[PDB]
RNA sequence: AUAAACUAUGCCGACUAGGGAUCGGGUGGUGUUUUUUUAAUGACCCACUCGGCACCUUACGAGAAAUCAAAGUCUU
């Protein structure tokens, strides 16, 4: 539906199947109803994860408007399950955040709080990826040359849902941030 | 209290957004309106005047000095009461240079005058 | 009470004792901008990956000769008559020399800003 | 308010360090011992951590030398 989205102009093949099949579940599942009839979304993207092993395997992360990002997290669980079923392909919810500039200030009476830096802005999305399960630890190393590895400690109770999207996250990462991003389960 | 208005973080959570929510949490809570909702209540009251910060040195700062003005001998107190002093001075400017007016308060009634309500 | 000196005698005051490199000041534009054009001239290995409170952006791995200490120095001027003559802070003409200059435009090298004839102040010196 | 008012050694900003030495936290603890028909706890100890304690020490840097982990410290 171009119900459940903000700019509500055209939507993009990913996008659709993402519109009515939100639709779907909340007309299909009675529990969905509530939190759904709330959430909207902002955008979608899809990411294809290229192996070397010639396979194609490709998932998408959507944008939930930040007015919902309340009640996206309230069911993220379940929504993502029906989600993955009814798409087959790997799905990621983060929230639309607006980054603000550095030295572009502009407005002499307007602070740049620091919830919307870009240090900030971009940890969260590891935050939101892993979503249904939040890491234990974070780590930086500094290869010699001058790489940034970001080790993350994930919990062991959650190895299910975490373990497969593993692969996509890291890949999602480094489109968007443009961090190489290790896992590591303790 | 709002230095205390975080009792809350005892039994309710949890530092505290909710007033904004990015690293959020996981529990109840019913939004912007659980926060307000007895986080309004809070010191029994609200407040304002000015200055917190302040409304803190200048009290401890101020029975700081009955002492002083008594005992009169503990110069191991005068050493102090300089010391809290050339503090509840050092906020003001901050604000001497922003938040209260631009003398009073920022100057007051210090050294002195048990203020106020 | 002082970026410059501060993290720059740290690599100074680490080749020496010979190693890896270790943390440093906090970032600045220019910790990091110098902490470039010393990679970029070589010397130093890769500007690192740290962020906290301005604690953030980097530390910095170590490598190769780059001796001795990066130049702190505490004025600024420049420009032909200058330039060349503080020039005489390097460690020898025949090549050799770096000069880490300030270039009105752009946070250039004894050359790097010799460039399109530029000047101004003197941030540093570099082996 | 003089001073047989002192590490004859500055520091707003810190390393060559260690080793040990002391007082915090956090571990293990294994050691004790409380609690007290058994403990847990509490203590004692033990190690181990990290806090920072001060010191002490020179496989380093000095300076003009005795000494210095500084006065080490950027052709001196």
């Amino acid at each position: 539906a171009l119900a459940k989205f903000h700019k509500k102009q055209s939507l993009t093949k990913i996008e659709e199947q993402v519109g009515s099949a939100l639709v779907e579940l909340q007309n299909t599942h009675p529990d969905l109803k509530t939190s759904l009839e709330s959430i909207i979304l902002t955008q979608v993207k899809e990411f294809q994860i290229n192996k070397t092993n010639k396979k194609a395997k490709s998932a998408v992360l959507i944008y939930v408007h930040f007015q919902s990002y309340r009640v996206l997290l309230s069911a993220a669980r379940k929504l993502i399950i029906e989600l993955e079923k009814k798409l087959k392909q790997i799905v990621f919810f983060t929230a639309q955040r607006k980054i603000e500039s550095k030295w572009v200030k502009e407005h002499k009476s307007q602070q740049r709080p620091r919830s919307r830096c870009l240090t900030y802005v971009y940890d969260a999305l590891l935050d939101d990826l892993l979503l249904p399960s939040t890491l234990i630890g974070k780590r930086i190393r500094a290869r010699l040359d001058g790489t940034s590895f970001y080790r993350i400690q994930l919990d062991q109770n959650d190895r299910d849902f975490l373990e497969e999207k593993l692969d996509a996250i890291t890949h999602i990462y480094k489109t968007v941030t443009t961090r190489e991003v290790t896992f590591e389960f303790k | 209290e709002q230095i205390v208005k975080y009792a809350r973080k005892g039994l309710t959570p949890s530092q505290i957004g909710v007033l904004l929510r990015d690293a959020h949490g996981v529990t109840q809570a019913r939004v912007i309106t659980g926060n307000k909702i007895m986080r309004i209540l809070k010191s029994n009251g609200l407040a304002p005047e000015i200055p917190e910060d302040l409304y803190y040195l200048i009290k401890k700062a101020v029975s700081v000095r009955k002492h002083l003005e008594r005992n009169r001998k503990d110069k191991d107190a005068k050493f102090r009461l300089i010391l809290i002093e050339s503090r509840i001075h050092r906020l003001a400017r901050y604000y001497r240079t922003v938040a209260v007016l631009p003398p009073n308060w920022k100057y007051e009634s210090a050294t002195a005058s048990a203020l106020v309500n | 009470s002082s970026v410059l000196a501060d993290a720059l005698n740290a690599i100074n005051n680490a080749e020496k004792t010979g190693k890896r490199q270790v943390l440093i000041r906090p970032s600045s534009k220019v910790i990091i901008k110098f902490l470039q054009v010393m990679q970029k001239h070589g010397y130093i290995g890769e500007f690192e990956y740290i962020d906290d409170h301005r604690s953030g952006k980097i530390v910095v791995q170590l490598n190769g000769r780059l001796n001795k200490c990066g130049v702190i120095s505490p004025r600024f001027n420049v420009k032909i008559g200058d330039i060349e003559k503080w020039t005489a802070n390097l460690l020898p003409a025949r090549q050799f020399g770096y000069v880490i200059l300030t270039t009105s435009a752009g946070i250039m090298d004894h050359e790097e800003a010799r460039r399109k004839h530029v000047s101004g102040k003197i941030l540093g010196f570099v082996y």
